[PDB]
């Protein structure tokens, strides 16, 4: 928790909040990886990043929306919940894909 | 994929052929040899069933708006559509297609 007292911060621990995680199992987001965002894990292991925030595009009709246009609420889906002495685990299978070719002809 | 609609297939349902058999009028008494062109005038009737089973694909969407669905209208009208008049001829209104509901790309 950071506080802001005369513009003077001071952050402390706020160990009764939660922090809310769900992995897009069954695809039903619209899906932004795959779109080559700057937003990923450094590439040093020594580096701290920040987590980009998540946001999709629907139908426009220039500015405006559609019929068709959806819109998803996040809260919608089934989330855990984590304070400070909780973890997370996902697992997942790749599908089955071609090897790439690491050769030239 | 048929580029009229609907589903290609290499054994699609087989032709059924219907025919009257034919049956001669009547041969002259002395033997000929031409193959008797004098027939009975006839036609048949009958009722024909087709059943056919589909196998569906239930709409699964998170959207939270509603979506647009076919529908008749609440507006008074000389004839109900998709009925017979007073003349008794039944008529088709438009061309009713199979895309209402959305799905993510």
């Amino acid at each position: 928790e950071v506080t802001d007292n005369n513009g003077v911060k001071t952050i402390a621990n706020n160990l009764t909040s939660t922090v809310q995680v769900f992995t897009d199992s069954d695809y039903q987001l619209p899906y932004v990886l795959g779109s080559a965002h700057e937003g990923c894990l450094p590439p040093f292991p020594a580096d701290v990043f920040m987590i980009p925030q998540y946001g999709y595009l629907t139908l426009n009709d220039g500015s405006q929306a559609v019929g068709r246009s959806s819109f998803y609420c996040l809260e919608y889906f089934p989330s855990q919940m984590l304070r400070t002495g909780n973890n997370f685990q996902f697992s997942y299978e790749f599908e089955n894909v071609p090897f790439h070719s690491s050769y030239a002809h | 994929s048929p580029l009229m609609g609907g589903f290609g297939m290499k054994h699609p349902p087989p032709q059924i052929l219907i025919k009257n058999t034919p049956v001669p009028a009547d041969p002259p008494t002395a033997f000929n040899k031409d193959k008797l062109n004098s027939f009975i005038t006839q036609y048949s009737t009958g009722q024909v069933s087709v059943e056919i089973e589909w196998e569906l694909q239930k709409e699964n969407s998170k959207r939270w708006n509603p979506e647009i669905q076919y529908t008749s209208n609440y507006y008074k009208s000389n004839n109900v559509e998709f009925a017979v008049n007073t003349e008794g001829v039944y008529s088709e209104p438009r061309p009713i297609g199979t895309r209402y509901l959305t799905r993510n790309l």
